RNA sequence: AAUUGAAGAGUUUGAUCAUGGCUCAGAUUGAACGCUGGCGGCAGGCCUAACACAUGCAAGUCGAACGGUAACAGGAAGAAGCUUGCUUCUUUGCUGACGAGUGGCGGACGGGUGAGUAAUGUCUGGGAAACUGCCUGAUGGAGGGGGAUAACUACUGGAAACGGUAGCUAAUACCGCAUAACGUCGCAAGACCAAAGAGGGGGACCUUCGGGCCUCUUGCCAUCGGAUGUGCCCAGAUGGGAUUAGCUAGUAGGUGGGGUAACGGCUCACCUAGGCGACGAUCCCUAGCUGGUCUGAGAGGAUGACCAGCCACACUGGAACUGAGACACGGUCCAGACUCCUACGGGAGGCAGCAGUGGGGAAUAUUGCACAAUGGGCGCAAGCCUGAUGCAGCCAUGCCGCGUGUAUGAAGAAGGCCUUCGGGUUGUAAAGUACUUUCAGCGGGGAGGAAGGGAGUAAAGUUAAUACCUUUGCUCAUUGACGUUACCCGCAGAAGAAGCACCGGCUAACUCCGUGCCAGCAGCCGCGGUAAUACGGAGGGUGCAAGCGUUAAUCGGAAUUACUGGGCGUAAAGCGCACGCAGGCGGUUUGUUAAGUCAGAUGUGAAAUCCCCGGGCUCAACCUGGGAACUGCAUCUGAUACUGGCAA
């Protein structure tokens, strides 16, 4: 539409392609942990949890994740790892 | 951001500002949290032109509150002797 | 001090939940007569410690289900 | 607004004299008083119970020259004001500025003394006031401006005004042409003739 | 001091008293219409098509984030025209500044509308499981690098909208490492996670001559607060219809995983078989809600325009993205209807922002001025932006104030009308005479809305610094759209300014002529059949007054839905008569409880409005200070007569 703030419209979609890359890589390391705890891998899930925990908390500091969801992902996964073995 | 600003009431060509404590997002005569006085600019040289409850105003700037240019001027205008 | 209300159990057959009716004694707005009104609530209990037809004291808590926002406090006048 | 008509036909319809003329003589006996307000003037009516309430309200309204929207606001402010609302309605009608200047003697009639106060000529408390319906408070001094002082009319009404009963709720010097409104006139000082309770009964109808 | 407040009438009959409808006198309106029309003040102004929209405008800003130079104005050079000390002209981001671009912030506010919504809303009172940009408090951190990309060139597709390839470049854009805590996870051990720099000035010293270095302002990052805004939950209350009686399978509940900022069938799988409902579920019709407004003696009834709070919506339907905050009025994408452009391949658009146009309608206004004030966005500021707002135009739409003159004046003029023909009335009315000039008109003076901001100077603070910056004073020059303002003064002349309804009873105010159940009137009784106070005209009178009547709508009168405050033998009205569940009510004495009840206190019941006492507009309307009020709800503490529970 005829504003000068259609600059925000092209600024929003390049932030969308930036965020959707960061959001999909954030939750595919979560998928490494969920695929490991279903197979029964005790040690392989623990080393996979230690690679997503820097990933999921760094996105919480940038503003992609609120820091309440990143704390929620670490909480129920450690509650899922310890009940395995 | 809470602001201490003037809400223009009164009739046409006879303004009457209520020194009021409102959020910056709201309208001029819209919502507010508290009113802390008034200001009558047309009350010319008769008995009374302005009154501000400065204890409640000093309470809000302790909580963190910007004040408008007129509210900062009336607080200055109630001087040390006057 | 906790705000809390009395009330009798209407039904209990719902797996760690019971329903409780509260009778308040309100006056009519126009006619001035005092009319008994009813405040059937879905309250929460843990292990089903309540049969049918007994006074249960309840207090308000966080929402636990869709229309479940009250937990049990104690049981007085247990059903016979 | 105002009447702007024959001001003895109004006094004949009420029967009594309303002091609508200056009265250099007495009853003018040039107007056929108490005989005929119109063509069917010898035909006097039954004058029913609503009509006797209407005539007394129209009598008082024709003395001061007010209209009905202005008169009903006088009754409405008299009813909410504390005290007897029968004499509260007369304290507000005698608190008018065009009436007070008549009773100080500066005008020969009410309509003449209205034309002085309307033509920017009469001031209250050292300040020029322009209207007729200004409610004067107690201990307010009303003066006459010097541009319309020495007016071949204002002192001519003053030597006529020694026979106007000397209203003793306001003191008039009349040499310097000043006067103060001392207190509000009570019911025991207003003409002993008007039945104000018929006016309070008519507006409650 | 905060209320002192309650009228009836007409009409059923030959007449009567009842009953019972109908109708009238009252107030009010976002009004319309008819006639009429002087001024000013303060308000109000598409109620119908949430119909369709031509055109302009309504959200931008920041160079003190960054690469820069497309203009603009200078400077510095290079030329050369010459006025030989003045020119025209070529380079230079060198400055002031700045188009386009990256980036930051805002665009979710302000504004409009009431379609949907009968409760996912609103109101009142509580609650816990939450988030929160800017603002503010405190404690700390702010190290070291990397890879890009628009702009800009070169080429190219298209009619345009909009692209495509190739080569460069910066940042407070992006990403990593370092570094962490009272932060996150975990019982703990432990593990892990962030950033950004610019700007003004400067003594000494390095000065690769740009700067390092010093100081101040400002921004950045993390955690915990505060304040604010928002999300969520519960209880009660908030329309009609039972000629809508059963409704519901994610439905109701549990467990577990997943999701959310957060609780939760929010979601999924598995078990339990529930959940709501005659205290009205479900379904259907209607509808934004409230503070309030109107009416009323009050209780109520009706209502939700303006102002203010909340919600919902933004061509119709659906969706998410960005962001602290939207499922976004002047954003995106998708589908639809409609409109327009097109080279026929494809594109563009959304006034329920302001003004306006068409349409609809009984009906509702200017395609105006200004950021001066007050706010808002951005900015260190200066400033820029602002159809919010301040005003102006139009409209008797409402309320309020004023004027259209005043005083004499009897030949009781003429004229009109009436008459018993004598007179009476119009009528002191006019004329005449004597005065006055408000308002409008014409000139001349002239407040207030203006606070600030800028420059300069002095002092204080800071620092190595009298520099800079901040702060406080003082001086100077200024900033008003309204606006040839309110207001005041002067000039002239009674000069520019009165209608409308009614006159049988109700209901204030009557005669004459015309017409003859005709023309017509009428709110109800009813008038008109040749002597109409009821029709039409004339004269007179009454009412109200720049208005007045009519229509529409609401309440009142109507005690005519009666809680206040009605009735049921015959006027309408006792079920044909029993029995009985839920329900409503319950003899008497004592104890106990404190639920109902009552007293006190506290929090709240936004502001405006209403009321009271004041204040400011020449008064008034209007504006405004303070109080009262907001009959409520919630908690706490007592009272224990009555009611209720419990025990005898």
């Amino acid at each position: 539409n005829i504003k000068s703030a259609k600059k925000r419209a092209i600024q929003s979609e390049k932030a969308r392609k930036h965020n959707a890359s960061r959001r999909s890589m954030m939750r595919t390391f979560i998928k490494k942990v969920y695929a490991a705890i279903e197979a029964g891998d005790k040690a392989a899930a623990q080393k996979a949890f230690n690679e997503m925990q820097p990933i999921v908390d760094r996105q919480a500091a940038k503003g992609l994740i609120h820091k309440n969801k990143a704390a929620r992902h670490k909480a129920n996964l450690t509650a899922q790892i310890n009940k395995l073995a | 951001m809470v602001t201490i600003r003037l809400a223009r009431h009164g009739a046409k060509k006879r303004p009457f500002y209520q020194v009021v404590v409102a959020d910056s997002r709201n309208a001029r005569n819209g919502r507010f949290i508290e009113r802390v006085g008034f200001f009558n600019p047309i009350a010319s040289e008769k008995e009374e032109g302005t009154r501000l409850d400065l204890d409640r105003i000093a309470h809000w700037v302790g909580q963190g509150a910007t004040i408008s240019d007129r509210v900062a001027a009336l607080i200055k205008e109630v001087n040390k002797a006057a | 001090k906790i705000r809390t209300l009395q009330g009798r159990v209407v039904s209990d057959k719902m797996e760690k939940s019971i329903v409780v009716a509260i009778e308040r004694f309100v006056k009519h707005p126009i006619y001035g007569k005092f009319i008994k009104r009813t405040t059937k609530l879905h309250v929460h209990d843990e292990n089903n410690e309540c049969g049918i037809g007994d006074v249960v004291e309840i207090r308000e808590c966080r929402p636990l289900s869709k229309t479940k926002s009250w937990t049990l406090v104690r049981v007085v006048e247990k059903a016979v | 607004a105002r009447y702007l008509g024959p001001k003895l036909k109004l006094s004949r319809r009420e029967g009594t004299d309303l002091f609508l003329k200056s009265g250099v003589r007495a009853i003018d006996t040039k107007c056929k008083i108490e005989q005929a307000p119109g063509q069917h003037g010898a035909r006097k009516p039954r004058l029913s119970d609503y009509g006797v309430q209407l005539r007394e309200k129209q009598k008082v309204r024709r003395i001061y020259g007010v209209l009905e929207r202005q008169f009903r606001n006088y009754y409405k402010e008299a009813a909410r004001l504390k005290g007897n609302t029968g004499e509260n309605l007369l304290a507000l009608l005698e608190g008018r500025l065009d009436n007070v200047v008549y009773r100080m003697g500066f005008g020969a009639t009410r309509a003449e003394a209205r034309q002085l106060v309307s033509h920017k000529a009469i001031m209250v408390n050292g300040r020029v006031v322009n209207i007729a319906s200004y409610q004067v408070s107690p201990n307010d001094v009303v003066s006459i401006r010097e541009k319309a002082k020495k007016q071949s009319r204002v002192k001519a009404a003053l030597e006529l005004a020694e026979q106007r009963e000397k209203p003793t709720w306001l003191e008039v010097d009349a040499g310097k042409m000043e006067g103060t409104f001392k207190r509000k006139p009570e019911r025991s000082d207003l003409s002993a003739d008007i039945n104000e309770h018929l006016i309070v009964e008519l507006y409650s109808k």
